[PDB]
């Protein structure tokens, strides 16, 4: 389940 | 009946108690808040910061947003102290923008008039701004800090 907070993952552009 | 003094508080409340900045959605997601800090505090507490403001998601947070995703819990998170200015930190899983401009998370960035911060960057349909408004009695205040008080 948890709550991550959806965060992009293209190596922080 | 507070019928006088409300005509005083619609047209112009009176501002600058103890605001140190507030809080205006732009993209029209989040209610205006009034971020504040306590002047005595500030010129007795002579530490590194004083009080520092979390933004985001989260009901802890010093500012609860609407409910966006790609926000975090505490998206970003603003410091007052150092002397008489403001700083603004930012703290979000995807980053937090300043009028277009990214700035280092978790850094402290000198503060600006009715600056603005974008957030939830990635879709243009997903990305939320905000404008900070600075108490300019604050300023006023900070500049004279402590009074010399002639005996």
């Amino acid at each position: 389940s948890l709550e991550v907070t959806e965060a992009d993952a293209t190596f922080v552009q | 009946a507070t019928q006088r003094f409300l005509i005083e508080k619609f047209s112009q409340e009176q501002i600058g108690e103890n605001i140190v900045c507030r809080v205006i959605c732009t993209t029209g997601q989040i209610p205006i808040r009034d971020l504040s800090a306590d002047i005595s505090q500030v010129l007795k507490e002579k530490r590194s910061i004083k009080k520092v403001w979390t933004f985001g998601r989260n009901p802890a947070c010093d500012y609860h947003l609407g409910n966006i995703s790609r926000l975090s819990n505490k998206h970003f998170q603003i410091l007052l102290g150092e002397d008489g200015n403001l700083l603004l930190n930012d703290i979000s899983t995807n980053g937090t923008w300043l009028n277009g401009q990214k700035v280092e998370k978790n850094s402290n960035q000198l503060l600006s008039q009715g600056d603005e911060i974008t957030v939830g960057v990635g879709v243009e349909s997903d990305i939320l701004s905000l404008v900070i408004f600075i108490n300019d009695k604050f300023k006023q205040c900070l500049e004279q800090n402590k009074v010399d008080r002639i005996r």
